[PDB]
């Protein structure tokens, strides 16, 4: 064979293409998503790892756990398959090929135990799977011919599974309740009064009566699962929220990122009258945002392909590693 | 005299007049699935007077 | 150096606007905040057409929003690409018309109509020079027609020698949904003939087919009637915002339909229309545009082009194509049918190209047909209105806010002046 320099790439088009890692003791930190395949790499002092092949076409659907001991990812051809990575050892411990067309989102629930992977628009199949075994735990029907951009989980649970939500390519938000009983899912649409935005990255609380949802408008929908409703959205950065994270200091406090590449700080429970801070700023158009490790780094990744590093006391940027489109 | 706090002083607009920050915004809110609508402290007077 | 300023007036016409800036501002690259972001530089030499360039580098609208209830106004903000307009032309009432031509013509729009024309006259002194100005409202309600057509009434008098473009929807044929609209079409059109320069027609149950046959959704959005409209009010000035191999502005498209000025009712087709399970299949040419112009039911009008003679007929061409193919296209269509073309005016059909297709689909064209074939929807609403004017019902109301029963008797006078002016040529 032939020695492999350091390998460069991201696709820039799907939202959340560069994810790290929450457990930096091994040598990979960092994921981003190829054409085909996906890199798995370190942060700092580029040294690149396998890139983790078996993908028959374009993957448009990427996902990793929050203990950060798997990942997921889906494609779009028409051999449709999704499959989930383990990451200490590069083989993939699970494949699933039971949806058509294409992989629509693919999403981890707060623990590790659950998978979400309703990826469809013909047949539109939603799949509620298990990471005990790779078996179904829940089945639903979601549309024809509608488009789901992304989907999260919330922290809150009852008997031991969480419940889920989902955004539509149009004005729609769907909560999903998914239990162990029956494996019954119950869904229900959130009463939408007139806010009609197109949802570009949703994340629910800590506490998880709240789900916030920032859009192109370039606000935060914030809708109360109990009742199912839309309370308020609040207008942050000047570009529309490609990335939004909950911060880790504790409060209410989330952070986003703009179409602008400013990185801000959004509160939940704060007045009508609201501040738009910058807190640092980066080159390029963010779309993706992750927390490093315990050194306090964002990892932020944007559409032209850069993928930078900022520290919190002191904020400093450091560029990784660009991409050309 | 005693001295009592300006009870008009408590608006959040109120805090610096006369100064150009374009960085202030606006929130909004939705009361159960009725019409979106801008939030102020009083927004039904600027909205639509009394009576 | 040319700019237009755009008005939306009532329920139908604020959606149909917030659908339009929806459309228009994303071909330009600005996003709902106001900041430039596409990808090529041709998007920034003309923002001036229809947004104001402000601080920081934000687009600002030419937009005026009016309505009389301010129910709508929470309708344009609180949806997407709602935050761009100005909230000082945030302008409206508190009570409504209430589907009543006389509330918004002469009792409340008097509150309302010094207002907004406050707003106008602010946002035409800060052009440069005006191109004109483009409305957009309905017919069948009494905010969009009666307000809506008291502006256009105090817009010529103010600004004579400016165009007037109005995008207007009208009472349909086979399902309605106000049941005064013969009422409020019959008064509004009466206005809109003798000071709108050109008129564009629109109704809700020709997009209906046009949604349901030509584009195949099967429970289609009432916002998708809108993105037909939207496409075509991007379309009527997708000259002006681009360069093009033929340069026609709104005054060469209006100078080159009208042949008399009480012509000036068109109807309207958008040519690119294909069902998303065959856009792969289908093959994307001017033969294949032209014959998708010229059908009758990819227009956007009740009117059946087979029963009235084509006057005139303008085509605007968007994409990288031939001039020799797009004139020998032009010419076959007025030589394979020649008896629905008028014969005392020779070339009819004025054709141009513009050389930026809109986003998504590399070739388009937009039809605008002045024809005879229109006069059997203004007869519809004049049928409708004398049912109804004979045995003065609905009519207390309309009466209560001050106008006299002579208003309505002169509106049937210039309605029937019309159908039958345009009936002259047909024969
Ligand atoms: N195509 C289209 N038609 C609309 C829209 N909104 C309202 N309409 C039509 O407008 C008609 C009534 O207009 P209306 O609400 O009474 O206008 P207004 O009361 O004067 O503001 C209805 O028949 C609708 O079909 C829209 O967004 N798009």
């Amino acid at each position: 064979p032939l020695v492999l320099r350091h390998i460069a790439g991201l696709n820039g088009q799907m939202f959340g293409a560069m994810r790290s890692i929450p457990n930096s003791r091994g040598p990979y930190n960092i994921a981003q998503i190829s054409g085909v395949s996906v890199i798995l790499g370190n942060e700092n002092n580029l040294a690149p790892q396998f890139t983790l092949r078996g993908h028959d076409d374009v993957i448009t659907a990427f996902a990793m756990s929050h203990g950060g001991s798997m990942l997921a990812t889906g494609q779009k051809g028409s051999n449709s398959d999704v499959i989930v990575w383990d990451v200490a050892a590069c083989a993939p411990k699970y494949k699933f090929q039971e949806h058509d067309v294409e992989v629509a989102t693919v999403s981890f629930s707060a623990d590790d135990r659950l998978l979400l992977s309703a990826s469809c628009f013909t047949d539109a199949k939603l799949y509620v799977w298990d990471m005990a075994t790779g078996k179904i735990v829940a089945k639903h029907g979601l549309e024809p011919g509608k488009r789901i951009t992304c989907s999260a989980w919330s922290p809150a649970l009852a008997n031991g599974r969480a419940y889920t939500c989902a955004t539509a390519a149009g004005e729609e938000l769907a909560l999903w309740t998914v239990d162990p009983f029956t494996g019954m899912v119950s869904g229900q649409k959130v009463v939408l009064g007139t806010v009609r935005r197109e949802y570009t990255s949703l994340a629910f609380s800590a506490d998880g009566a709240w789900l916030y949802g920032g859009t192109t408008s370039a606000d935060v929908v914030t809708v109360n699962v109990q009742r199912a409703s839309v309370q308020m959205t609040h207008p942050v950065c000047s570009g529309g929220v490609g990335a939004l994270l909950l911060s880790p200091d504790g409060g209410g406090a989330c952070l986003v990122g703009g179409r602008d590449g400013s990185l801000s700080t959004f509160n939940a429970a704060g007045g009508a009258w609201r501040e738009l801070r910058p807190f640092a700023k980066v080159p390029g158009c963010v779309t993706s945002l992750s927390l490093s490790a315990d050194g306090g780094a964002f990892l932020v990744g944007t559409a032209q392909g850069g993928v930078y590093r900022l520290d919190r006391t002191s904020l400093q940027l450091h560029t990784i590693s660009q991409a050309q489109q | 005299r005693r001295q009592l706090h300006t009870p008009g002083d408590a608006d959040p607009a109120k805090e610096a007049l006369l100064t150009w920050k374009p960085e202030m915004r606006v929130g909004q809110f939705v009361k159960n699935g009725g019409l979106a609508q801008e939030n102020r402290v009083r927004g039904h007077t600027l909205r639509a007077t009394a009576g | 150096m040319r700019e237009i300023v755009h008005i939306q007036g009532g329920q139908c016409g604020n959606q149909i606007g917030a659908k339009f800036w929806e459309v228009v501002s994303d071909e330009h690259g600005i996003d709902p905040t106001g900041t430039y972001h596409g990808d090529s530089d041709l998007q920034l030499e003309r923002i001036n057409v229809y947004f104001n360039e402000a601080t920081g580098g934000r687009y600002v609208p030419r937009a005026i929003l009016m309505d009389l209830e301010p129910g709508t106004m929470d309708s344009v903000r609180s949806g997407p690409y709602g935050q761009i307009f100005r909230p000082d032309n945030f302008v409206f009432g508190q009570t409504g018309a209430g589907n009543n031509w006389a509330k918004g013509h002469y009792t409340e729009g008097a509150e309302l109509i010094d207002s907004v024309l406050d707003v106008v006259r602010k946002e035409a002194e800060s052009c440069d020079c005006l191109q004109g100005f483009q409305v957009c409202h309905s017919l069948g309600g009494g905010t969009g027609s009666g307000m809506g057509t008291l502006l256009i009434s105090k817009i010529r008098e103010e600004y004579p020698d400016r165009m007037m473009l109005t995008f207007s929807v009208v009472p349909s044929p086979k399902v309605s949904d106000t049941v005064v609209e013969p009422y409020n079409a019959t008064l509004s059109v009466h206005q809109l003939v003798e000071n709108a320069d050109e008129c564009m027609v629109l109704d809700n149950e020709a997009l209906y087919d046009i949604c349901f046959r030509t584009l195949k959704l099967t429970t289609p959005t009432f916002g998708d009637l809108n993105h037909l409209i939207s496409a075509v009010m991007s379309g009527i000035t997708c000259c002006l915002r681009f360069p093009g191999q033929l340069n026609a502005d709104l005054r060469k498209l209006a100078v080159n339909l009208i042949p008399f000025p009480r012509l000036h009712f068109f109807m309207v087709g958008f040519t690119p229309l294909t069902s998303r399970g065959s856009q792969q299949y289908r093959a994307l040419t001017v033969p294949e545009l032209t014959q998708q112009m010229w059908d009758a039911k990819n227009m956007m009008c009740a009117a059946d082009p087979r029963h009235g003679r084509y006057l005139t007929a303008s085509a605007l061409f968007r994409g990288r194509m031939s001039t020799k193919e797009v004139d020998e296209q032009m010419l076959n269509v007025q030589n394979k049918n020649s008896s629905y073309f008028v014969e005392w005016i020779p070339n009819n059909v004025k054709s141009s190209v513009c050389d930026i297709p809109p986003k998504g689909l590399k070739m388009s064209a937009t039809f605008i047909g002045n024809s005879t074939a229109i006069q059997e929807m203004f007869k519809r609403v004049s049928e409708q209105f004398t049912a109804m004017f004979r045995r003065k019902a609905f009519l207390h109301w309309y009466t209560g806010e001050g106008m006299d029963e002579m208003e309505f008797t002169e509106a049937e006078s210039n309605m029937n002046d019309l159908v039958s002016e345009y009936q002259q040529y047909q024969d």
